[PDB]
């Protein structure tokens, strides 16, 4: 039989070793048990043709080579009279019938082979079956059978182009070891690298200790020779260490690899060892050959065909996918993203296999150096292209890597990658956009994704297809109505190709190519193609050979570009009669047959007039012709030349021509390929074709180009057959005229001049202009610059440059030491630089034109041909001039001068009339620049007529003569003869005002043919005086003459403006940024986008700087559109970090980037807001507001943030909210904008009547009943104590008149000194003036910092001396705020403890925090500089830094502001040691509420003390009961009463407390000692004497003891003691009796 | 007469809405086609 081996195209595959060819054992037990009932577990398959008998294979029916065995009995599935196939990328066998179905349908077995290499023990399995037992398709995982046998590898990949499976395993490698376990010796190997442990000698790539003894043996050196097997990953290594051996057999090793789905990198195991060559298997998931997941979808709602094919990097790929930047921010949160389309990576260190895009960092990447590490992996190649709106196109991945999604539950990763279609093809990387909510989009711009025709199945025998990128091309354009007269050695043989032919037609089989070739026999067509040179067609004939081929001819077919339909053209014929085959082989080629593009179309004649048309190919905005059509809607042609137009939604095909756009339907009409007629007395016209529609007539685009003296547009000339022709003139279709030189000289423009350029080739130039940047010297041997680096003899004459990832420097084209004046511009072909992507040689390409000495070139865009291009305005190439200086500057309101309307480069041809015959060439005082179009106008005139008859002169060139100081001043004399051929033709020009940022040209008004013309242009050029006060950055003040400078921050450096994280703006003041393009003063992130061109026009508006830009970018707005900016300034009276132009909003009525900023250069007003009042000065410089307003709020509605309040400045601005600039107070509508209600007017003024200080502001803005414009709104202050310094509330509302209220205890006035710095309290009855603590300013010391505190007394003293008012201050740091004003002292008691609280208020403000409410740590490092507050820099609000260096961490929240101010309360402690003592540091909560301490006397001393007293005016003396040494005793219950009055203890018993009022001795209760006599109060009742004795011991809830005692009039002095006492009061009775108590 | 769409569009949308994120649910079928305002280009972005 030996059917059973399979070889495809170039490789083999063979079933050999999988199949039991006559060795007698168990066949395939193919069976996993899952579900099995009878247990028919038969399935024994040999392949190619066996059954072996043996234990339920004896009795097999076989001449099948497959056994149905069973309980019930044996059977036969399949039979092998079929040999295997071949399914998508797999071995498929289509089995023969074994036994019959039940309804006979002769079972057929089908066996699928996937390749899984590494598999020694393969059984496949029944997956599926068709459900009724009669069809069974079988999955086999075998090592057999899916590639040709082995081949030598590089550096450490199997990279094999033809075979096609390459692998890699170069992830596998470890700098650190890999640890094997058996029980005596490790084995110790690193794939592909050297052993790194020391006990080896580290030559070696693998080595074995031994364990238990520590001796190494080398087990061979490393190896890099990867070695394929057929089914097998041989990886084998060097000699190493012999052992005993006569042959001194060193120790080899062999590694084998097993592939596996989803085990990953492994372990490798030590196999076994038979005769020193060591066994090491190894399970890797790099070991297994992907399948690419189909990427062809087609259309559900129309028939449309897609393509991804092309684009899946399939190989040559370490690190060469497709790749996409992400630039950003500064060294952190840099991103390099990997990705691949429809397919897993060619694989990247450490990231994964099956995984489709690696997100991976940039580390010490300065220098050409260390490209990767690996943080993120994601993706899974799933899905495939699920398709979108007709044009784009949406992709997905999923089961990456976890992450987080806004704290809900840890999900993966998700690639999507849009695709939107476009036309320019080759090099085109994704574009990254986003990294939000683990949704990482990518934006892909072009492909040719989009346009696949489905074809609907043309199977024309004229149609062959085109499998490279996927093409039909169609001949029946040589459908040719009146034949063809072929060339003939032998005879004219005639020919047409297919469906045209009478004059030979008239025989069997209808012969469209069979004709007499004398003075014929029909033959039929079959055809073919290998795209190989190839593209061919055979003639098959009827008289035939017997048993053989008739006369059969081929036609070999290649491409020409600028040629026909064409012409055949008859390659030799060869008549030969002894063989029966016939051959005329004949072989032409025309343009029209091969592949479009975009077709380089300069082309030219026999006749020596050379031609162009690539003056219209670049055009951004796509051209249009005008149309003649019915009463319905207009048709719209769009179309190009030679060149593609973009994506055009419904209009399909590969190259769009010109697509016929109406309403309801989208016909294709042409494609790309260029051969204007040349030949006749009329010229060019160039044809488009293959619409492939239209009734086997298929439509075609002839455009028709003779040449106007003006620009036009094209238009419709008719219709006919489905095809078309239009009509187009321009300049561009006259025959152009060109001359070559050397050296950098030209000579002969048509005028007789000379060109120098090597001035200009002096010294280097550098054009710094976008991702780019370009060394080169004009006139070749460039040498300077920081690219020299070559070795090779050949000179270097430019080479461009890149920033750090991979910085390259790939050299442009040699120096040839030519140029060209080619039609008025002057270029260089500088050709033959290193390679591009495919093929290409970098060229340079220079131009010149002839300008006003603006000697900085800019670089114009990138070609298909990887040139580059450039662009100067010289001064030198342009001789004849007849210039006038052509102004009146003399007076003022005169239209003074006119120089900026001259032009140099072409002319003005005015804003005629519909329907001019004539062509007004005029410029202002300049005689005709050389318009290059056609035979022109002699340069000595100035005013010029052509259009119909020829170039007359109207008139010379003259400096300006005026006739009033409005109009008519400028004139020509000595044109050409008029009809009374006397005078010559005198032409005057008119100019009158406008505003106009592009105006008209001069409107031509006026004709009488006697030598008299007027031309009046509507200007926007006519007013204005050139004295603008001074046309610098510097604007003087109207008002009381003050000079505004601010060309001390007119930098070429550039600013930076956050509008997100990951994007700043630049910004450069009355001048041009280095970073953008020249001619912008502001610039976005990517692409460097212009807002708006820098003017230095510097105007003046209500204490504010409005610096205005204009005619930026290009707006998408529904009317036509820019960016401008308004740069509004604002005084800061200080300099602080924060002084940095924050983009505050953008508005989106008519595009207008808005910009806020602050510095100290602007106020001329030195700001104080602080007034006196008689002796005192009062001040509120601390109310002001530092970082943000304050909000006065929602009052008197609901469910609405209405007001923002600014004292003395104005206010700091915050993204977001488009409050104009300067604004004092802002109201916040529910609709529209904000408005200024007022602006900050002057000083606080008084009332001298109620004494509550007023403060006013005017406005700009007219009330709401138009009332003499001056909105106002007054401010009120109130005096009330309390520690929040205090908001506005708005309380009456008059029309146009805002009446704000305020509560702060700041405008309260400083009182006479004091009443004293003495805790006077009513409760202990005796005070404490702390005047004797009042001394100097201390030094407690504490943490990280230091304090200065001063009680009664401030202290901006020995340190800092700027801690205004300051009465506790933080010397710490620099600058240290205060903590609590003198006047708001607050002396407290605290009655608990018995000691002073000194408390302080409203000091500055709290220091800020994070949203998250996470505190700062505020003396830290940014950037290498220190700051202390919340920085605006790259971030678009205020934020804090959580760390002590933001280099090293990055964790910040935003700064938000708090409003409460710091403050401190001082404590002091009762020590006898000393009166006066020191203060301690306690606390700081949030580091505001800062808490001291003492250890005092002075606050405790009762020492000096008077018990007397006097109750209404009756006086006592008892300074005779008082025992000053000892106390009377009396000692009833076993309790010692030990108490006198006002005293201490004296000689007092054994544990009783210092200064002892009562202490009671007990005998089992403890000594308590309780009542003193410093808060002691004596009262006379009627009868009774009482006294309180506080202070005791703890009876309950808070309380205490106290003996009031009983004094009735006696005698004799007696002695108290105790009556009743209860535990609710806690009260001590005594019933004393005394002669001194009344 | 003129569009936005490729290196223009991927930053003019993170510049309307800036730092709140965005979809594509979508804008590119509207401003590579159609000439859409910078009122369109806000309604695309993530509402917070
Ligand atoms: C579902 C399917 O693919 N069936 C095919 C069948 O149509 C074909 O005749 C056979 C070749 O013998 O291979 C199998
Ligand atoms: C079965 C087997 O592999 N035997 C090996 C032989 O191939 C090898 O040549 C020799 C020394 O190199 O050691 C033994
Ligand atoms: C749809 C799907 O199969 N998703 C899988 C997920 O179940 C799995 O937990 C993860 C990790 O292997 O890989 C992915
Ligand atoms: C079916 C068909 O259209 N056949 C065309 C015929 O109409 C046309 O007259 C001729 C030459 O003009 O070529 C063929
Ligand atoms: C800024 C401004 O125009 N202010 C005007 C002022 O000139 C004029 O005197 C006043 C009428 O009393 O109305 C207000
Ligand atoms: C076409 O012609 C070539 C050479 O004469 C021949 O090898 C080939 O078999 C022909 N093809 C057909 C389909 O007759
Ligand atoms: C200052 O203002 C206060 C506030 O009423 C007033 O009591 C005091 O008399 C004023 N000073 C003088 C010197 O009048």
């Amino acid at each position: 039989a030996l059917l059973c081996g399979v070889s495809d195209g170039k490789q083999r595959f063979d079933l050999s070793a999988l199949a039991r060819h006559s060795e007698l054992e168990q066949n395939w037990e193919a069976v996993d048990g899952s579900q099995r009932e009878a247990e028919k577990k038969h399935f024994f398959i040999n392949i190619c043709h066996r059954v072996l008998q043996t234990g339920q294979a004896r009795g097999c029916p076989e001449d099948a080579a497959v056994c149905a065995v069973d309980k019930n009995g044996s059977k036969n599935l399949g039979r092998f009279i079929s040999s295997p196939t071949r399914e998508k990328g797999n071995i498929q066998l289509s089995y023969s019938d074994g036994d019959e179905c039940g309804g006979g349908q002769k079972i057929i077995t089908n066996i699928t082979l996937m390749c899984k290499p590494g598999d020694l023990e393969s059984a496949p399995v029944l997956t599926t079956s068709r459900a009724d037992g009669c069809f069974y398709e079988f999955e086999w995982r075998t090592a057999a059978a899916c590639v040709l046998s082995r081949t030598e590898g590089d550096n450490c990949t199997v990279f094999d182009s033809q075979a096609g499976f390459s692998f890699d395993l170069t992830p596998l490698t470890k700098k650190d070891a890999y640890k094997v376990e058996t029980d005596k010796y490790e084995f110790h190997i690193n794939v592909c690298g050297p052993v790194s442990v020391g006990a080896c000698p580290p030559d070696s790539g693998a080595c074995q200790v031994s364990r238990s003894d520590r001796k190494s043996w080398n087990l061979g050196r490393s190896n890099a020779k990867l070695s394929y097997y057929d089914g097998m990953i041989q990886l084998t290594y060097r000699d190493g260490t012999p052992y005993n051996n006569e042959k001194r057999t060193p120790r080899a090793t062999l590694i084998t690899f097993l592939c596996d789905r989803d085990a990953g990198v492994g372990f490798p195991e030590y196999q076994e060892e038979d005769n020193s060559t060591y066994n090491f298997r190894w399970y890797t998931s790099y070991a297994c050959p992907e399948e690419p997941l189909e990427c062809i979808v087609t259309d559900p709602v129309t028939l449309d065909q897609y393509d991804l094919s092309r684009l899946a990097k399939s190989e040559g790929g370490p690190g060469g996918n497709w790749y996409s930047l992400d630039n950003g921010g500064a060294r952190s949160t840099w991103r390099k993203y990997y990705i691949n389309v429809c397919r897993p990576l060619n694989p990247v260190p450490g990231c994964d296999r099956y995984a489709s895009a690696c997100q991976m960092k940039y580390q010490g990447e300065q220098g050409s150096y260390s490209e990767t590490v690996s943080i993120s992996n994601l993706g899974v190649a799933k899905t495939g292209p699920m398709v979108e709106d007709s044009g784009s196109l949406l992709l997905e991945y999923v089961n990456g890597s976890a992450c987080t999604t806004s704290d809900q539950r840890r999900t993966t990763y998700t690639t999507r990658i849009h695709l939107v279609c476009s036309t320019g093809s080759l090099y085109t990387h994704p574009i990254f956009s986003l990294n939000w909510e683990c949704v990482v989009s990518f934006l892909w711009n072009t492909a040719a994704a989009c346009p696949i025709r489905i074809t609907t199945d043309i199977d024309q025998v004229c149609s062959i297809k085109d499998p490279n990128s996927g093409y039909v091309f169609d001949l029946n354009p040589l459908n040719n109505s009146r034949g063809y007269v072929v060339l003939g050695i032998g005879k004219t043989f005639l020919f047409n190709v297919c469906g045209d032919m009478p004059a030979c037609g008239t025989l069997d089989g209808k012969p469209a190519s069979g004709c007499e070739a004398e003075v014929l026999v029909g033959l039929e067509k079959s055809l073919q193609l290998s795209t190989e040179g190839f593209i061919t067609l055979n003639y098959t004939g009827l008289p035939s050979h017997p048993n053989g081929r008739a006369d059969a001819f081929i036609i070999r077919f290649v491409c020409n570009d600028d040629v026909y339909p064409g012409t055949p053209k008859f390659l030799h014929q060869d008549i030969d009669s002894s063989l029966g085959i016939r051959d005329t082989f004949f072989e032409f080629e025309t343009a029209l047959a091969c592949v479009p593009s975009p077709v380089d179309c300069q082309v030219t004649d026999p006749a020596g007039n050379e031609y162009d048309l690539s003056g219209l190919s670049k055009a951004r905005k796509p051209w249009t012709a005008v149309d003649t059509f019915d009463e319905g809607k207009k048709r719209t042609f769009y179309l190009s030349v030679c060149t593609p137009l973009p994506y055009i939604p419904g209009c399909h095909g590969t190259a769009v021509g010109c697509c016929l756009v109406t309403e309801d339907s989208k016909l294709n009409l042409g494609v790309v390929q260029i051969s204007p007629q040349v030949g006749a007395n009329g010229s060019l016209s160039l044809v488009y074709v293959n619409g492939d529609k239209c009734k086997n007539q298929r439509f075609s685009t002839r455009i028709n180009l003779e040449c106007a003296h003006t620009t036009g547009s094209p238009t419709f000339q008719l219709q006919n057959d489905c095809e078309y022709v239009f009509l187009w003139r321009t300049v561009e279709a006259c025959p152009v005229v060109r001359a070559e030189g050397d050296y950098c000289e030209v000579r002969d423009p048509r005028h007789g001049n000379l060109y120098n350029l090597i001035p200009l080739g002096l010294n280097d130039t550098v054009v710094r202009a976008g991702e780019y940047t370009y060394y080169f010297r004009v006139c070749g041997e460039l040498t300077s610059g920081v690219c020299p680096t070559s070795d090779k003899s050949k000179v270097i004459s430019s080479c461009q440059e890149k920033r750090g990832p991979q910085g390259f420097q790939k050299v442009a084209g040699l120096f040839n030491q030519k140029l060209t004046y080619e039609n008025g511009v002057l270029k260089m072909n500088y050709t033959g630089g290193d390679t591009c992507h495919k093929v290409y040689q970098r060229s340079t390409t220079i131009f010149f034109y002839c300008d006003r000495s603006t000697q900085a070139p800019v670089f114009l865009q990138e070609t298909s041909d990887c040139s580059y291009l450039f662009e100067w305005r010289t001064q030198y190439a342009c001789p004849p001039y007849d210039l006038t200086e052509c102004s009146f500057k003399n007076e003022a309101g005169e239209t003074y001068d006119l120089s900026s309307l001259s032009r140099y480069s072409d002319n003005w041809e005015a804003v005629t009339g519909t329907g001019s015959t004539e062509h007004y060439l005029i410029n202002v005082c300049k005689s005709l620049s050389p318009q290059a179009g056609s035979d022109p106008c002699p340069p000595e005139a100035a005013v010029c007529l052509l259009g119909g008859p020829k170039p007359v002169n109207l008139g010379r060139v003259r400096d300006s003569p005026q006739w009033s100081q409005g109009l008519t001043l400028l004139k020509y004399v000595d044109g050409d003869l008029c009809p009374d051929q006397i005078r010559k033709k005198s032409t005057t020009i008119r100019f009158t005002c406008s505003e106009s940022h592009v105006n008209s040209r001069p409107m031509f008004i006026s004709a009488v043919e006697d030598c008299e013309y007027t031309f009046s242009w509507p200007t926007a050029a006519a007013c204005a005086v050139k004295s603008n006060v001074h046309d610098d950055c510097q604007v003087t003040n109207p008002a009381t003459g003050h000079l505004f400078d601010l060309s001390s921050l007119s930098g070429r450096a550039g600013f930076t403006a956050a509008y997100s994280e990951k994007g700043l703006v630049y910004l450069s003041v009355c001048g041009d940024n280095e970073n953008c393009a020249n001619g912008v003063g502001a610039c976005f992130g990517q692409t460097r986008i212009s807002v708006g061109k820098a003017s230095k026009r510097l105007t003046y508006v209500d204490q504010v700087l409005q610096l205005v830009y204009e005619g930026g970018s290009p707006c998408p707005s529904k009317t036509g559109l820019s960016y401008k900016s308004v740069i509004s300034f604002v005084c800061r009276p200080e300099v602080g970090p924060t002084n940095r132009p924050m983009l505050i909003s953008l508005d989106k009525r008519t595009c207008t980037l808005f910009f806020s900023w602050h510095t100290p250069l602007a106020c001329e007003q030195t700001t104080e807001c602080s007034v006196r009042n008689g002796s005192s000065l009062i001040d509120l410089s601390p109310l002001i507001h530092r970082t943000g307003g304050y909000e006065a709020y929602d009052e008197s509605e609901d469910d609405g943030p209405d007001f923002y309040i600014n004292i003395c400045q104005p206010l700091n601005p915050m993204h977001g909210l488009a409050c104009p600039a300067g604004t004092a107070v802002c109201k916040v509508p529910v609709d529209g904008p904000p408005i200024d209600i007022g602006r900050v007017a002057g000083p606080p003024i008084l009332n001298p009547i109620a004494n509550e200080v007023y403060l006013n502001f005017e406005s700009s803005t007219p009330c709401l009943a138009d009332r003499h414009f001056n909105y106002t709104s007054l401010i009120t202050f109130h005096c009330k104590r309390g520690v929040s310094m205090g908001t506005p509330k708005l309380l009456r509302t008059s029309v146009c008149d805002f009446v704000f209220e305020w509560e702060t205890p700041l405008v309260c006035p400083d009182e006479v000194k004091t009443d004293g710095c003495s805790l006077t309290d009513e409760q202990l009855y005796y005070s404490f003036n702390l005047s004797s603590l009042s001394k100097s300013t201390f030094k407690v010391t504490r943490g990280p910092h230091t304090y200065s505190v001063g009680v009664c007394t401030a202290a901006a003293g020995l340190d800092e001396g700027g801690c205004k008012d300051g009465a506790v201050c933080l010397l710490s740091g620099s600058k240290g705020a205060s903590f609590g004003r003198l006047a708001s002292m607050k002396l407290d008691y605290r009655h608990q403890d018995e000691a002073v609280i000194l408390s302080y208020a409203n000091g500055d403000t709290c220091p800020p925090e994070t949203e998250d409410g996470e505190p700062c740590v505020f003396p830290f490092v940014f950037n290498g500089k220190s700051y202390e507050e919340c920085v605006v820099e790259s971030r678009a609000r205020l934020w804090c830094a959580t760390t002590a260096n933001y280099d090293r961490d990055h964790e910040w929240g935003f700064c938000k502001h708090s409003t409460s101010h710091r403050t401190s309360v001082i404590i002091f402690k009762c020590d006898e040691d000393a009166d006066v003592g020191r203060p301690q540091v306690f606390s700081e909560v949030r580091g505001c509420e800062v808490t001291f301490e003492w250890k005092t006397k002075v606050v405790c001393p009762p020492k000096k003390m008077e018990c007397k007293f006097v109750q209404k005016h009756r006086t006592y003396d008892l300074r005779l009961l008082s025992s000053l040494t000892g106390s009377w005793s009396f000692v009833h219950n076993g309790a010692s009463y030990y108490i006198n009055l006002c005293q201490k203890i004296y000689k007092g018993p054994q544990d009783c407390s210092e200064r002892a009022s009562v202490c009671k001795k007990s005998t089992s209760g403890e000594v308590q000692v309780l009542g003193l006599v410093h808060t002691q109060k004596l009262d006379v009742v009627d009868d009774r004497v009482i006294v309180t004795y506080s202070k005791g011991h703890y009876c309950g809830d808070n309380k205490t003891a106290s003996a009031v005692i009983e004094l009735t009039c006696a005698k004799t002095v007696g002695r108290p003691s105790f009556t009743r006492f209860d535990v609710d009061s806690c009260t001590y009775h005594f019933s004393w009796d005394s002669r001194a108590a009344c | 007469s003129e569009t936005l769409c490729g290196g223009e569009l991927v930053d003019t949308l993170q510049f309307v809405c800036g730092d709140r994120g965005f979809y594509f649910s979508g804008i590119v079928e509207e401003c590579c086609f159609r000439s859409c305002d910078l009122a369109l280009l806000e309604t695309y972005c993530a509402t917070p």
